[PDB]
């Protein structure tokens, strides 16, 4: 897509391999913000969300939290508390053509900043003057879309660029997307390192009384230090006592 | 980013004269493109400028009955015809965007010079 | 601040307004602040809940907050 | 013609489980003791404004209220939501869908799902693109206003959509008696029982007691003064000011000189 | 970064077609170069390879018979010789490092279009 008119897709419901792209050394760059790379492979989330567009090389510096510039308040703003990863790759010998490829379209008037992760693909006339535009082209009236009209000999600030953001949900709620992992079995009355769904300690689990609603996942404690938790794969609750210790 | 500008030179006032300009990907697929000039005594102007998408028109009416603004989308270039010139009408004649910026990096061609005499 | 008797007895409540004006905020004016609820009353009691400067609230006669 | 908000409105926030505990959470409810708006499709379905998440209730017999429509401008141009339990199951689907503003049952996509004795009550509310539904259901012997009392719905769905939603309306078969009232970002005590259910709950900006009980995490005040808030005076206007210069400076000429 | 590709063509099944690429030294100095190859209705697979020290090939069995993988380090080129085309063996041809990766940025030429007939 466009920068302009940016694409989204949801991933849930699976197995994520993120080592396919970390480690590809296909990028021009692979930034993550909240996470590092090669961790996501541990990790779950609830949802997980590709966002994708075509912007030129100068501006991959804009895709980033807290960034300023053309893209990043008129076609593609990210939050300052974003979550997610970067990716992106040089297609000069892809999407730039001879004679210019006016396919790929960005915004450059809008009457007001975006908000993180909106769109907006109007093509209202910008009112750049003071005389009503009323939809016609004219003297300080502007169709507010550019084409970027890329081209194979163009220097490297001009040659478009694919970027994907992927962005990660590291919520409480239930996981539907996690890595590559491969279970083992349960134990009761015994100390164990446990992991269920990213959610790490050292307990004893036990058969639970605390019976959990139908869309609960874990219980809480006072300290944030769980306390249950719903079994990934066996509808049954576990309770987390955290293993014996005292002074000596 | 590049800016080329032709079609200029010496006329004497009436007759006709054609310019032509061209641009990279980049400026060419811009919402509007045309033609400004500039001349000893007088700072930059719009002169007459032509949309991207309906081949739409507009004139500064200063210029409205002797001036005519066309592009070709297939050649990545602008023309403007000039029919009768005037003495006032000499100016170094340059291609952008229709929309520009006052910043000393907002790029610009050469331009062409255009002269016309009595 | 919230002058209440215990809500096992009222859940009728007396707000102050502490170190404050009347005319800023059954509205009694004095030195701990403004206080809106309670009724001023010229008899005596010995105190139940303090609110200073010489002012004690209590609840009592069908009951409500008197200072 | 409205009706009193007697503790209806509350749901559990998260999908944590809690119990024996009072807990303190901030999310959109219904205000207690707010003004809920009566309608009957008898002898009109107004189309009504979502404001920020919207509080729902029925009254039933013979499930004469069947569905909803949740958008903008229900005419092909954004994402709108229609929910239909059609008398037989539940079918829920979000298109640029043109829509009847008259549409009723008998006696370009995002998503598609396919499945008085009592009152309906339930929430909806939309945060960043996911539609979430609230419901219980239970019996009634109040035929025309909202029974009183406590307890909190339950999550039935959540859904990352993204549909537009600034404006409703219910859908009844005809040949009717509901209200709408609003969810507003209020704190809130939560009272959780044994069993993780919630059983009571205080508002903490209706009244000064109810802002003493959550400034001291109880449901239960003992006698005496408490400070629970501060007093502010709040500004009512702004005032700008600046010397009245007319005067612009040349730092357009420090960048657009002919020589550096 | 580079890759060129040609020696493509239009042939009847049976005689011979001799496959020739180029690359620059940032793929051409890799362990190992081959030629892979897609048409409609199949995706990209290796076709043969040979590595850059001991001039060591190898094949994929359905083709061992009668496709020859060779290189000359001299040149900074590669080659692939068809004895005997089929019908089934129509597919653009490409030149990479035996080892790819599946990402979009792993770089590939444009490819060469062999046509096979009856
Ligand atoms: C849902 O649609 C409404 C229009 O009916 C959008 O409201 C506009 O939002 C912009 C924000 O930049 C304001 O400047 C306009 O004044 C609003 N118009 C009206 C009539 O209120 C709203 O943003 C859309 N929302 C989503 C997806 O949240
Ligand atoms: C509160 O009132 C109940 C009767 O409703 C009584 O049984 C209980 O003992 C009272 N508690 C206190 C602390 O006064
Ligand atoms: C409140 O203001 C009035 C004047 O309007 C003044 O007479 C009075 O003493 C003030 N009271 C206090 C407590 O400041
Ligand atoms: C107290 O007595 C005075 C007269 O001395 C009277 O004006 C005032 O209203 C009385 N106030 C109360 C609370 O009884
Ligand atoms: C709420 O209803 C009461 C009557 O029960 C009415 O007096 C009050 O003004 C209503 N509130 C609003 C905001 O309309
Ligand atoms: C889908 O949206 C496009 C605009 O993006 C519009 O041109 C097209 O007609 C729409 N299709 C349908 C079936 O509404
Ligand atoms: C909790 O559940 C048990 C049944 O297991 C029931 O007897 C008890 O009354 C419930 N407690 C509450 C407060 O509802
Ligand atoms: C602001 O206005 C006052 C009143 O007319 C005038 O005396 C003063 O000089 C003005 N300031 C400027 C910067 O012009």
């Amino acid at each position: 897509a466009s920068v302009y008119a940016w694409n989204r897709k949801r991933i849930s419901n699976c197995v994520a391999d993120y080592s396919v792209l970390y480690n590809s050394a296909s990028f021009s760059t692979f930034k993550c913000y909240g996470v590092s790379p090669t961790k996501l492979n541990d990790l779950c989330f609830t949802n997980v969300y590709a966002d994708s567009f075509v912007i030129r090389g100068d501006e991959v510096r804009q895709i980033a939290p807290g960034q300023t510039g053309k893209i990043a308040d008129y076609n593609y703003k990210l939050p300052d508390d974003f979550t997610g990863c970067v990716i992106a790759w040089n297609s000069n010998n892809l999407d730039s053509k001879v004679g210019g490829n006016y396919n790929y379209l960005y915004r450059l008037f809008r009457k007001s900043n975006l908000k993180p992760f909106e769109r907006d693909i109007s093509t209202e006339i910008y009112q750049a003057g003071s005389t009503p535009c009323n939809g016609v082209e004219g003297f300080n009236c502007y169709f507010p879309l550019q084409s970027y009209g890329f081209q194979p000999t163009n220097g490297v600030g001009y040659q478009p660029y694919r970027v994907v953001v992927l962005s990660f949900e590291l919520l409480h709620a239930p996981a539907t997307v996690c890595g590559p992992k491969k279970s083992t079995n349960l134990v009761k009355n015994k100390c164990v390192n446990f992991n269920f769904n990213g959610l790490t300690g050292t307990g004893v689990l036990t058969e639970s009384n605390k019976k959990f609603l139908p869309f609960q996942q874990f219980g809480r404690d006072i300290a944030d230090t769980t306390d249950a938790v719903r079994d990934p794969q066996t509808l049954e609750i576990l309770d987390i006592t955290p293993c014996s210790f005292g002074g000596v | 980013v590049q800016l080329v500008e032709s079609g200029g030179g010496l006329v004497q006032a009436g007759g006709s004269l054609r310019l032509s300009c061209a641009a990279s990907g980049i400026i060419f697929g811009r919402n509007a493109m045309g033609w400004y000039r500039q001349a000893p005594g007088k700072e930059r102007e719009l002169v007459a400028g032509i949309t991207r998408r309906g081949s739409i028109t507009y004139y500064a009416d200063s210029v409205k009955g002797r001036f005519t603004i066309s592009r070709d989308n297939a050649k990545n270039t602008v023309y403007l015809q000039m029919n009768s010139l005037k003495p006032e009408d000499t100016a170094v004649y340059y291609c952008a965007a229709d929309p520009a910026s006052p910043a000393p990096g907002d790029y610009w061609g050469q331009g062409t010079q255009v002269t016309v005499s009595s | 601040s919230v002058i209440t008797p215990g809500t096992n007895t009222s859940n009728q409540v007396a707000v102050l307004y502490q170190d404050v004006n009347c005319t800023e905020v059954n509205v009694f004016q004095t030195r701990a602040g403004c206080l809106i609820g309670a009724e001023h009353v010229n008899n005596s009691y010995e105190c139940d809940i303090p609110i200073g400067a010489g002012i004690c609230a209590s609840y009592q006669t069908s009951q409500s907050i008197i200072a | 013609a409205y009706t009193n908000s007697f503790t209806r409105g509350v749901y559990y926030p998260d999908k944590v489980f809690r119990s024996s505990v009072l807990h303190s959470t901030q999310d959109l409810f219904l205000p207690f003791f707010s003004n809920v708006t009566w309608f009957h499709a008898i002898h009109d379905n107004p189309v009504l404004p979502f404001n920020d998440g919207v509080y729902f209730a029925s009254t039933e017999k013979s499930n004469i209220i069947r569905g909803w429509i949740f958008g903008t401008t229900l005419d092909s141009k954004t994402q709108s939501l229609l929910i239909v339990n059609n008398a037989t199951n539940v079918v829920i689907k979000v298109c640029e869908f043109q829509f009847c503003n008259d549409p009723f049952l008998g006696v370009n996509c995002t998503f598609e799902y396919v499945s008085f004795k009592n009152l309906r009550e339930f929430v909806f509310k939309n945060i960043d693109g996911y539609f979430k539904i609230y419901s219980k259901h239970t019996p009634i012997n109040l035929v025309r206003d909202l029974p009183q009392g406590f307890s909190a719905l339950e999550p039935l769905v959540d859904l990352p959509i993204g549909i537009n939603i600034t404006r409703f309306q219910t859908l009844l078969a005809l040949h009717a008696a509901y209200y709408v009232g609003y969810l507003q970002p209020r704190t809130f005590l939560l009272k959780y029982n044994e069993n993780g259910t919630i059983t009571d709950a205080v508002d903490c900006a209706l009244d000064p007691l109810s802002e003493t009980k959550c400034t001291l995490k109880s449901f239960t005040v003992e006698k005496g003064i408490y400070q629970t808030s501060n007093f502010r005076v709040q500004p009512t206007e702004s005032i700008v000011r600046f010397p009245n210069i007319t005067n612009l400076c040349p730092f357009g000429e420090v960048f657009n000189a002919t020589r550096f």
